RNA sequence: CGCGACCUCAGAUCAGACGUGGCGACCCGCUGAAUUUAAGCAUAUUAGUCAGCGGAGGAGAAGAAACUAACCAGGAUUCCCUCAGUAACGGCGAGUGAACAGGGAAGAGCCCAGCGCCGAAUCCCCGCCCCGCGGCGGGGCGCGGGACAUGUGGCGUACGGAAGACCCGCUCCCCGGCGCCGCUCGUGGGGGGCCCAAGUCCUUCUGAUCGAGGCCCAGCCCGUGGACGGUGUGAGGCCGGUAGCGGCCCCCGGCGCGCCGGGCCCGGGUCUUCCCGGAGUCGGGUUGCUUGGGAAUGCAGCCCAAAGCGGGUGGUAAACUCCAUCUAAGGCUAAAUACCGGCACGAGACCGAUAGUCAACAAGUACCGUAAGGGAAAGUUGAAAAGAACUUUGAAGAGAGAGUUCAAGAGGGCGUGAAACCGUUAAGAGGUAAACGGGUGGGGUCCGCGCAGUCCGCCCGGAGGAUUCAACCCGGCGGCGGG
RNA sequence: CGGCGACGUCGGCUACCCACCCGACCCGUCUUGAAACACGGACCAAGGAGUCUAACACGUGCGCGAGUCGGGGGCUCGCACGAAAGCCGCCGUGGCGCAAUGAAGGUGAAGGCCGGCGCGCUCGCCGGCCGAGGUGGGAUCCCGAGGCCUCUCCAGUCCGCCGAGGGCGCACCACCGGCCCGUCUCGCCCGCCGCGCCGGGGAGGUGGAGCACGAGCGCACGUGUUAGGACCCGAAAGAUGG
RNA sequence: CGACCUGGGUAUAGGGGCGAAAGACUAAUCGAACCAUCUAGUAGCUGGUUCCCUCCGAAGUUUCCCUCAGGAUAGCUGGC
RNA sequence: CCCCGCGGACGCUACGCCGCGACGAGUAGGAGGGCCGCUGCGGUGAGCCUUGAAGCCUAGGGCGCGGGCCCGGGUGGAGCCGCCGCAGGUGCAGAUCUUGGUGGUAGUAGCAAAUAUUCAAACGAGAACUUUGAAGGCCGAAGUGGAGAAGGGUUCCAUGU
RNA sequence: CGACUCUUAGCGGUGGAUCACUCGGCUCGUGCGUCGAUGAAGAACGCAGCUAGCUGCGAGAAUUAAUGUGAAUUGCAGGACACAUUGAUCAUCGACACUUCGAACGCACUUGCGGCCCCGGGUUCCUCCCGGGGCUACGCCUGUCUGAGCGUCGCU
């Protein structure tokens, strides 16, 4: 269990930090697991969710095998809007239904220079962990 | 509670000719608070009766001889299968209740080999019972960081920590105790004697020079000797069945004489 | 009001004592803090004795305790004079010195100079510059035999 | 009868600096009550406390004996334990009340004035040159000013010191950098940034699940990680994290060596000759306060007013005498100690929206008072607004349908939704106000699987099945007993 | 032993409404006396009052026991728990207890039986023992004449129970002695590196919270008293600063 | 037509002011304002003082008290 | 020397079980017992729970002398309880108690100081009250008129509801 | 027969108890232990596209730069933003900036009025008007300059 005397286990403090987190660490909080193919291709497990990568919903009413591209990362409400995760409201217009990124799996990553740097940093740390625990 | 609580109001009693109770009332006007009772344990927003204070004497001191006595009693009760079973520790396939393992356990490093050792010692069913007993606490402890509760597993008593602490300590219920620093709060978890204890051989051997024999004092406590019995033979059945007791008795009066209806 | 037999009690609680109450909930923290400071000081004076300078043998004053002997504040100037240690040099090699204590008899004086001589024999003086030893000590014994003594230096026994 | 030097003063928006005000929990200096207790009350107590005023710092103050003791003596200050509710004070009433010794935490010592010697050796400022900047220093030059003999600096301070001799020992100081260690330390010294294990497997429950069952090889996988939080439920393996003498990057700080630039100057022992101290202060009288201090503990006002083998203290006033002990009237000083304010954390057998801070919320807010000041009430839709499109009546509020949702018998002061109180419906009753205790009766609502009323032990008879019943043989396991 | 039993009836004294007979004034409170023409109370919800600290006293439980107690400090990777627990012993300093008494100087708790000596002078030098005296009670324990036994008797084998009497006597109680300190009265001795305005001793009364083969210490709990806001609410007032 | 009425500006502040005087007035407060604090002031006096069953069960009397609406004391009570 | 039968109820949480006898008022007050109740902590129940916790409602079934408790039905939607110990801010009808809410009173008192309104039309869902017109009245220049100071602070002016 | 009244029950109201929840307190502990004339604390007024409060900020005004990060902010709109001839947002915060009162500083304030020195304009150097910038408080130390005295003296 936790032994560091400078990190808290208080429920109120943890909830306060979570709900008043600044957006640059709301980005960390809103991470998603990679698919098994991606987790084999890169030696990484999780990845912060991104505007233009495609995911599958694995829990809830919209779960299924359908790949849907992310269209919005609403960090204020801790949700993401995906392409076909939507419903008709009363007047007939369609509204996106936000779901938590922990309930999706990233199947393809929106790859750029920064994403590649983060992926290789995570893989290198995992590899040094494996060689330390060999 | 705060020493200031309920007493920062400047309220005063209205007197007695105003058809209200003589409790102090908040002064001024223009707010709901004005004219409301204050300072009283019966008043909303007032001071509680006899406010709790930080000098409550939270701590107690127990005689060292008493504490050593309790440790000895807990250790003695941990070697009787009826008492350990009555604490509910699933010692059914345990080969021997004073369960002693070789010293190489002290140098374990991974949790896998600790789990394997418990499985092969047949102490794993107690861990499974702890797993079954993990549930949420009822009440305000959930608000106050005691959210999850579980029962107590076996106590691993060691002599030297060459990694045994880290090998264990991720198994729920397991507490590891140094033989030289035995704790009654861990040996009799709820104040009830009979916790399942697994001894390392080194700890088991040091135990005799730690609390002493009845014919030699403890060599590691400088004044301690084991406490004495006021009853050597506690086998009441054998004592009563003994011929010497039976020779001295009068015959039993086993006939019942009930009320005679006066005709 | 008194009630039957009892003891005439005089509690000293007429003086707003509740504003001046010293709780002791920081006592374990204070013990930890002092222990850590002791460890840090011992690390700081690395081979020098942890407890500090050697204290003299001193007899307790009054008629109740004069059969007992304890450690004093420092060695007297007469003691240092007849032991042959300069009063300004003793404090650098770790001998405490009390300039205001006199010696009224010769037995205490002689006991304390024997104490000083024994300490001076037990001392390992490192050279000021480790490469060049002027008059400190032999490197053969100071390389191995130099360790930090724990507890008081030559503790005073009755 | 002008020009100079000094002294004592003045002015300046002169050149360069410095103080003010805030906070004030802790600390230092003053000032300072009454409620209260004494069963009244005046001394006393409350209390040297509240309020008032001033001054600081990260601590402050104190502090290296004009000490304690009376011993075989101890040895600065501060803090803890104890001494001790004691010695003592007290309408000797109520009440108050230390210290020494002892054991510990910490431990550290010193500097002037004076007396002396040294050609003022001393200091500040302004220029110019070089090395530098990171808080402005070093080195050098000035027939450049000024301070200062009405006393600057070096030696030196009660533990004695100085100077001469004689003897002995050369023994090695502190600063700011160049490169590099041990990488500084309970295994980074500190600050910051980014990362690092393992199920979203099979079958199912659900609105959603983190639920339930399972996962051959001794048991799904990781575990130095089964703290915690989030996520549509209640998660070690979904995510952030957690563990680790784990990883990477950036920045900061004191530690040794060779060298760099400058300072950097003799120490001890013996003998001889010298030199040695703080004054309207001590002390005394008296007055007022204060203290446990009692023929006066401390402080202060006024008056008197010192001495030098003297002076102070030696807890009963005084004289004589011996003794012990210190050396006042100048100064500095870390540590242990304190901390209801501040910055940043961690925790709890605490409270859980009339509680806990007054304040969980646009709270010292709204509002009240001329002002000083007084000062609230007020949390909860849902997983997701999916926050009710559209039709219809009405001028609209408001409705009836329809629709979303697991649920609107969750519809924007919306979780649950008690009681008091009210409306309607149903049943019953009613001229001694209602209500109540005891005893019945009637009616009503429900309950009883109520509605031909229990099971089961043995034996008898009948009608049927089936291994096999006993006894022997083999094997295993127990109980008891054994010189 | 009888009757009755499914869409109509059977049982359910509790529970809902109603009827009748008997009984029935509204609670709280102060009070000799409350239904009172005595006071508070329209109703409902939530809140609301012997608490904590310290100090004593006695009782009870625990540990150790002429001791007991580490509470302050220190040592154990510094720390999930753990601010816990464990340990110290030349850390027991100290506290309380083990000694009292006097204002103080001070002094300070062992006697009994048997012998030879002075004068066994109300007694001094010894010896031998034993080790807190005795009287009356006194739980318990010990001895115990005599009895209780078998199909029977002359004659012993082993112990069980009752038992008049007798004995040792716990604790405790009453009483009598004894000892220690203070203080009176009387009186004769002894001691010496200080011959003294020195020191010690005896007998008989009397004052003491004493002795007379210890019972305390620590912890916990209860009760009672007390100082504190002190079970809760309540003055008229007084003071300081604005 | 007057010791007249009145605006504004000023001065006097709490044991103080001001008063052709009533203890009048001093921000609806005056035989001592208002505000905060000491302060939860003290009360021998009034009011209240929260679950059940079982067992036992009173006193209003003595003595002393600036004692007479209160205490201490003995008695009566309960518990061990 | 039990044996054609190989056999023979229950009990004894010893803090348990059984027997017999007498007794039972109670304020102030004392004591004991409480498998009475509330909240939290240490143990324990391989406890309960989205196949439905707490809470609340109930002409439902019962238990206990009682404090109270258990069970059925409904509503609700996420946590809760038993036992052994521990610890309290632990039990309400009262306090002219505190805060909040709600009754009867009660569709009641009342909407009565300063003479007074009326006709038609317009707008409008709607007119005693608004607007226009007509009439009858009042203030009667020390005004119910026209303008300022102090004070207020946008009330001023249009448009709309 | 109805009304009315009472009791009980179903439903509906009124009300907001209960229960469950908790980004709040309270308590304890630890480590630091830092304000200001280089202008603090406090106050006032301003500042957003739509903005009243709270929060943030200062005429560069819900923020600039720099560094870290690495694609958002979001209630609506708008436009950015090759993420390499550098970048949304957030965090950090060392650069820059920081209105008016306030110890508050030219004098004064329930208002307002000066003086001195530079610069620009109307002037078309001479001093009037306008604007901009810098100064102008009290006390006090060291030094400087200018001084005063029938203070003490020297020389003439
Ligand atoms: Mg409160
Ligand atoms: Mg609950
Ligand atoms: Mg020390
Ligand atoms: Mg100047
Ligand atoms: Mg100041
Ligand atoms: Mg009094
Ligand atoms: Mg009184
Ligand atoms: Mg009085
Ligand atoms: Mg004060
Ligand atoms: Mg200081
Ligand atoms: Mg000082
Ligand atoms: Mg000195
Ligand atoms: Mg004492
Ligand atoms: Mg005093
Ligand atoms: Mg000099
Ligand atoms: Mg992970
Ligand atoms: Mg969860
Ligand atoms: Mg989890
Ligand atoms: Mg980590
Ligand atoms: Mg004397
Ligand atoms: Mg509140
Ligand atoms: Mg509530
Ligand atoms: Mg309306
Ligand atoms: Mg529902
Ligand atoms: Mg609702
Ligand atoms: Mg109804
Ligand atoms: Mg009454
Ligand atoms: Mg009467
Ligand atoms: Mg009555
Ligand atoms: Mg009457
Ligand atoms: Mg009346
Ligand atoms: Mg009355
Ligand atoms: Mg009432
Ligand atoms: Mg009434
Ligand atoms: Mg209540
Ligand atoms: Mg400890
Ligand atoms: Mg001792
Ligand atoms: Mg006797
Ligand atoms: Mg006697
Ligand atoms: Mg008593
Ligand atoms: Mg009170
Ligand atoms: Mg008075
Ligand atoms: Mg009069
Ligand atoms: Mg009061
Ligand atoms: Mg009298
Ligand atoms: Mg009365
Ligand atoms: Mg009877
Ligand atoms: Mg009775
Ligand atoms: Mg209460
Ligand atoms: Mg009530
Ligand atoms: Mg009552
Ligand atoms: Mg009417
Ligand atoms: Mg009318
Ligand atoms: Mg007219
Ligand atoms: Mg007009
Ligand atoms: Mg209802
Ligand atoms: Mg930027
Ligand atoms: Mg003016
Ligand atoms: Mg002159």
């Amino acid at each position: 269990m936790k032994f560091n005397p400078f990190v808290t286990s208080d429920r109120s403090k943890n909830r306060k930090r979570h709900f008043n987190a600044p957006s640059h660490i709301r980005r960390k909080i809103m991470s998603s697991p990679l698919s098994k193919e991606l987790r084999q291709k890169y030696n990484v497990r999780s990845m912060p969710i991104r505007k233009d990568d495609e995911v599958q919903v694995v829990r809830g009413h919209y779960k299924g095998q359908q790949i849907g591209k992310v269209v919005q990362v609403y960090r204020k409400k801790y949700v993401i809007y995906i392409e076909r995760v939507q419903r008709e409201k009363a007047n007939g217009t369609t509204v996106h239904v936000g779901i938590h990124p922990s309930k999706v799996v990233i199947t393809r990553l929106k790859l750029d220079k920064d994403r590649k740097k983060i992926l290789e940093r995570k893989a290198k740390s995992r590899q040094v962990g494996k060689e330390k625990g060999k | 509670v705060s020493e200031l609580a309920g007493h920062q109001t400047s309220a005063e009693s209205w007197g007695t000719g105003r058809a209200v109770a003589r409790i102090p009332r908040v002064r001024g006007g223009g707010t709901h608070r004005s004219g409301q009772g204050a300072f009283g344990n019966m008043c909303r927003g007032g001071r509680m009766f006899a406010p709790t204070k930080t000098w409550r004497r939270w701590h107690r001191r127990v005689n060292t001889t008493q504490k050593r006595y309790a440790i000895c009693s807990a250790l003695a009760a941990s070697a009787l299968p009826a008492l350990v079973m009555s604490k509910g520790h699933r010692i059914e396939e345990v080969p021997e209740l004073p369960l002693v393992v070789e010293d190489k356990v002290e140098g374990y490093k991974k949790t896998k080999e600790a789990v394997l050792l418990l499985k092969k010692l047949k102490a794993w069913n107690d861990i499974k019972k702890v797993y079954a007993s993990q549930r949420m606490r009822a009440g305000k402890g959930k608000m106050r960081n005691r959210r999850r509760i579980q029962r107590r597993g076996p106590c691993i008593i060691y002599n030297e920590d060459n990694g045994i602490i880290k090998a264990f300590r991720n198994i729920p219920g397991i507490t590891l105790l140094n033989v030289s620093k035995l704790n009654i709060l861990k040996l009799a978890p709820g104040g009830h004697v009979g916790r399942f204890c697994i001894w390392t051989e080194s700890a088991f051997r040091k135990l005799d020079e730690l609390y002493g024999t009845w014919r030699k004092a403890a060599s590691l406590k400088s004044n301690y000797n084991l406490p004495m019995h006021k009853m050597i033979n506690t086998d009441l059945s054998r004592i009563l069945k003994s011929p010497e007791i039976q020779r001295a008795l009068r015959a039993p009066r086993k006939k019942i004489h009930r009320r005679v209806l006066k005709k | 009001a008194p009630s039957r037999n009892g003891m005439v009690l005089k509690p000293h609680f007429h003086k707003d004592w509740q504003r001046r109450v010293a709780t002791w909930f920081n006592q374990p923290a204070r013990k930890i803090r002092r222990r850590k400071a002791r460890q840090a000081k011992a690390r700081r004076i690395a081979p020098r004795p942890a407890s500090g300078p050697i204290r003299p043998i001193v007899r307790c004053p009054t008629v109740r305790y004069h059969t007992k002997v304890r450690a004093g504040r420092g060695f007297s100037l007469e003691e240092l004079r007849v032991a042959g240690i300069h009063k300004k040099v003793a404090r650098t090699i770790g001998i405490s010195v009390d300039p205001r204590r006199r010696n009224k008899s010769t037995e205490s004086l002689q006991a304390n100079v024997q104490r000083l001589k024994e300490y001076r024999s037990k001392l390992i003086l490192f050279p000021r510059k480790p490469s060049a030893p002027k008059k400190g000590d032999s490197s053969a014994e100071e390389l191995k035999l130099a360790t930090q003594l724990t507890g008081p230096v030559m503790p005073v026994r009755n």
